[PDB]
């Protein structure tokens, strides 16, 4: 799940068209992969 | 250790090259030099330094401690090979041969480094060894050996992304491109200033900011300056603490020409007293002056010479001899009239100027292959 | 407590009032807390667009 | 028709290739117009839900 | 080899062009401006 | 003599009378999967230099599955309609030729057409017809299919991240598959199609009504 | 050499010339399987387990005599356990990668089957390729 978050964190900077990965993308991702921890 | 290692060479500059300024450098450089076991790199710096004949016993206790770490390497290299973790002699001196890089000279470093390069099958230590060879190649300015391990370096980052090993590398190519007079490439390696880090070698991030603005102001034109450095918040908040540099940038962008020579004399003065810029401080401001002269002078056609002393910078005869040597230097595209007191400009095409460097490189390479052509075949 | 949807409302209300009282970075951090809070609710029927 | 299998015997594999060939041939990427299929069985118990 | 039958007896070039134009001109051009503040 | 490339009946999906005439608005209630496959396929096709520059290893091929009648064919109709790249669309139970070799050649020339042609898109349907679990080396009808899966499993590995060739694969049963097909480097994105419950369901009611 | 391709004339089938070798079926096998090759530099905080597995596997290659110094037999079986997603595959791949052993997992698949043999009525026919790559390690899943 560490790689599940940090691989995904590039999708946020990509979808807001950045070239530098920011720290709020990570905490934006932890609630999603950990939302899948909150899934079943 | 090689992380505080650049301040040593900066203070060897501060020792040697300013003639009057040679007291605090032999204070603090000795303060770091006869501690942390440094022995080898200051015997010729001791020749350039004072007598210091009392430091013989200081050399003896520290060649003794150097002998202690040497002999405990000699204590490690047999239990290290007795049970084989992963070539554990080179696992000891893959951390202590860099000590030996600091403590001893480059040789016992380099044979242990080209030695230990064959140990770690993953590049997570190899590329750090290569970083160490880059930094000692910078220290001894091994301008051929940096060309090797830059390519051997860059050949390792493509597997993985390793942007903490690629942007970190771009710091090194930036410092070499500003070490040489390659400024449009130096700012280009200094492009990001975002992924760049609170370094070991530029421990002030803001000194890195001053470096990238000093190279940017030559390296790029107005469109770039009028978008990149003027709208960057990450570049704005760090010169927000700079009183002069924020002024020195905005005196040029905001057409404040008279104070621009004052702050220009300040930054040029410190640049004259600066390591790594003292090779080219005269090269810097001779481009700054002709850059500002191009900026104001390529606006109007009939602006007179006496207009510029009060609004631009004082000295009518200074502007006289200063523009005269630049038109006479074959740049600064205008044509000054004298005994009616008016300065006239023109516009040239991109033909003969672009023709000029082509015949320069053509004659240069003709000299090259002519010379080699006589080298081979007797 | 066991509730999550009202945290979207109070953090979004802080995102109203810090920008309305001219505090940009705290509004960025509060809006980000609304993002990482809103990243755990099955139904944002109106709080989605209100966050948007 | 069949339901499916968990891959018992060597014969029914290409039979499932035949069946899925039929299914993709029904409504896969085609304006299936003017062609009407009429099917019949005794028991519909033993059929693919995809069919 | 390399005998020479004897009958008779970067780092530098861009710097050397800086010497070529500014060989001996305005070395300490620091205080002349402040000396032209009152004359100009 | 060497030849210009050539392949079988899947010539490029000729784009004039070949769109399945389906809009993105025709599919209601699939924001997660439509936006997600929008991220998965054509967003690396256009904005490739962000995947290169941030370097997040864009996916090679995609697998999509679920219960039937959940938009597996229809989503490929919509993406095939609004795409801009070349689109290659095979029916996956046609590699079982009677003659030997026509199968593996029929595998490799398609990927050669995706190579030579464009930064294109591969679609395969009913992968259950090929990728199974058990095998029997006593028929030849099974040995041929074994040689099919070896060829396509090779040709997926014959890439270099530089070509923008994407493979879309839609099936019904995930259980009757080999995970060797599902190893990373070949497949990394697996998309179930669950049932819309009420929320995405009423959108389908709005669109059909 | 046995199991080698050759060139052959067609009129009298006289042996013409020896061509390049066949690719190894174990190499094709691992090429099919595509395990995620790994190293120590991608291990997150498992160093005591690393010290255990070095004791189990790293010692009876580089020092086989060191067990004869103690008069005990060498270990042969390793059971790793813990929840999935905790480094089992990369660890077992990494150890063979650093000690240079043929990392050969088994899955019981049947695309692998044609390289082991025609039927391979046992698992034991794998041992021919195993001792043909004699410093080797066998890996298994659940
Ligand atoms: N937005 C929608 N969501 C789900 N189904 C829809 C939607 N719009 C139309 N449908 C209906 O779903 C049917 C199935 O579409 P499609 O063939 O893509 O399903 P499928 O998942 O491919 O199932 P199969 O693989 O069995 O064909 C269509 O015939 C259509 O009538
Ligand atoms: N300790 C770890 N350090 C780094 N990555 C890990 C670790 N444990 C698991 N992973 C991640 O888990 C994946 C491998 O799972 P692993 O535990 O090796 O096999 P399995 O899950 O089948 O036991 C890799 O992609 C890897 O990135
Ligand atoms: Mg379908």
């Amino acid at each position: 799940e560490v790689k599940g978050v940090c691989t995904e964190a590039g999708m946020y900077a990509l979808r807001e068209r950045r070239v530098h990965v920011t720290q709020e993308d990570f905490e934006m991702a932890v609630a999603k992969v950990m939302q899948k921890d909150s899934e079943k | 250790p090689k992380n505080p290692d650049l301040r040593i060479a900066q203070l060897r500059f501060l020792l040697s090259l300013p003639e009057h300024r040679g007291d605090a450098a032999v204070r603090d450089e000795l303060m770091a030099a006869v501690r942390d076991n440094n022995m080898a790199p200051y015997y010729e710096a001791l020749c350039k330094s004072l007598d210091w004949q009392i430091d013989v016993d200081l050399l003896n206790k520290m060649k003794k401690a150097n002998e202690d770490e040497l002999k405990r390497l000699d204590e490690e290299l047999e239990d290290a090979e007795k049970n084989l973790g992963e070539s554990e002699i080179r696992d000891a001196m893959m951390a202590k041969a860099e000590y030996l890089c600091r403590i001893g000279d480059k040789e016992g470093a380099l044979t242990a480094f080209r030695k230990t390069y064959d140990k770690t099958v993953a590049l997570g230590h190899r590329l750090d060894i290569v970083f160490y060879l880059l930094r000692i190649g910078l220290f001894y300015m091994d301008n051929d050996l940096i060309t090797r391990n830059t390519e051997k370096a860059k050949s390792l980052i493509e597997e993985g992304g390793d942007w903490d090993r690629r942007n970190r590398l771009k710091v090194y190519q930036g410092l070499y491109c500003v070490a040489i007079r390659d400024f449009k490439q130096a700012a280009e390696l200094f492009l990001d200033t975002v992924s760049t880090f609170t370094s070991y070698e530029l421990m002030d991030y803001k000194t890195f900011v001053t470096y990238t603005v000093y190279v940017s102001m030559i390296a790029l034109e107005r469109p770039d300056l009028r978008e990149k450095v003027i709208k960057g918040a990450e570049i704005l908040e760090v010169l927000h603490s700079l009183p002069a540099v924020r002024q020195y940038l905005f005196s040029l962008y905001e057409c404040r020409y008279s104070v621009f020579f004052q702050s220009l004399a300040v930054v040029e003065q410190e640049m004259k007293k600066d390591w790594l810029f003292a090779p080219h401080y005269r090269y810097y401001v001779r481009e700054m002056r002709i850059h500002a002269y191009s900026q104001l002078l390529e606006s109007y056609r009939s602006l007179t010479l006496g207009y510029m002393a009060e609004a631009f910078g004082v000295g009518v005869e200074f502007i006289d001899q200063e523009l005269s040597r630049f038109i006479a230097a074959g740049r600064l595209h205008c044509k000054i009239d004298k005994v009616n007191e008016i300065v006239e400009t023109n516009r040239p095409d991109s033909k003969n100027w672009q023709y000029q460097e082509t015949i320069k490189k053509g004659d240069l390479l003709l000299n090259r292959v002519q010379k080699l052509s006589r080298v081979i075949n007797m | 407590m066991d509730d999550k949807a009202l945290l979207v409302e109070v953090q979004l209300l802080e995102s109203k009032t810090y920008h309305a009282l001219s505090n940009l970075p705290k509004a960025r951090a509060a809006l980000t807390s609304a993002r990482t809070t809103a990243n755990a609710i099955y139904c944002p029927p109106k709080l989605q667009a209100t966050l948007d | 028709g069949g339901r499916r299998f968990s891959e018992g015997t060597s014969a029914d594999r290409e039979i499932q290739r035949t069946l899925m060939e039929l299914l993709n041939q029904m409504d896969g990427f085609d304006t299936l117009h003017r062609v009407k299929m009429i099917m019949a069985t005794n028991r519909p118990d033993t059929l693919d839900p995809a069919l | 080899m390399s005998e020479k039958k004897q009958p008779v007896d970067e780092d530098n070039w861009d710097d050397d062009n800086v010497e070529d134009d500014f060989s001996n001109q305005l070395r300490a051009e620091l205080e002349k401006h402040g000396y032209k503040m009152e004359t100009s | 003599d060497v030849l210009p490339p050539e392949a079988d009946s899947s010539i490029m999906m000729l784009t004039s009378d070949q769109k399945p005439d389906v809009m993105y608005a025709d599919i209601g209630g699939m924001d997660i999967q439509k936006q997600e496959v929008r991220e998965a396929v054509e967003l690396p096709l256009t904005h490739f230099e962000l995947y290169k520059q941030i370097g997040i290893d864009p996916p090679r091929g995609v697998l999509m599955y679920g219960p039937p009648g959940c938009g597996k064919t229809m989503l490929a109709k919509a993406v095939a309609h609004h795409t801009t790249a070349a689109f290659i669309r095979v029916v996956g139970s046609e590699f079982v030729q009677k003659y030997l070799g026509e199968g593996p050649r029929m595998v490799r020339d398609v990927f050669r057409l995706a190579k030579e042609n464009a930064p294109a898109i591969i679609f395969i349907d009913e992968i259950d017809a090929i990728a199974t679990k058990r095998f029997d080396a006593q028929t030849g009808a099974d040995r041929e299919v074994q040689r099919i899966l070896l060829e396509l499993l090779n040709q997926m590995d014959g890439f270099d991240q530089n070509v923008n060739v994407k493979v879309i694969m839609a099936t019904n049963r995930a259980d009757t598959l080999d995970p060797a097909l599902l190893r990373p480097g070949r497949l990394d994105r697996k998309i179930e199609f669950p049932l819309p419950d009420r929320r995405q369901k009423r959108l389908i009611f709005s669109t059909i009504t | 050499t046995p199991n080698c391709r050759v060139a052959l004339r067609n009129d009298s089938y006289t042996l013409h010339k020896i061509l390049p070798n066949k690719v190894d079926p174990l190499v094709s096998l691992m090429m099919v399987e595509k395990v995620p090759d790994s190293t120590y530099e991608m291990i997150g905080g498992l160093d005591k387990q690393i010290k255990e597995i070095k004791e189990v596997i790293e010692l009876p290659v580089k020092h086989p005599e060191l067990f004869e110094a103690l008069g005990i037999a060498q270990p042969k079986g390793v059971l790793l356990y813990g929840p999935p997603g905790t480094g089992k595959t990369l660890l077992a791949r990494a150890v063979a990668h650093h000690t240079d052993c043929t990392f050969i997992r088994v899955s019981g698949s049947e695309l692998v089957q044609k390289f082991i043999g025609e039927g391979a009525r046992m698992v034991r026919e794998l041992f021919v390729m195993a001792r043909e790559h004699a410093p080797s390690i066998i890996f298994m899943d659940e």
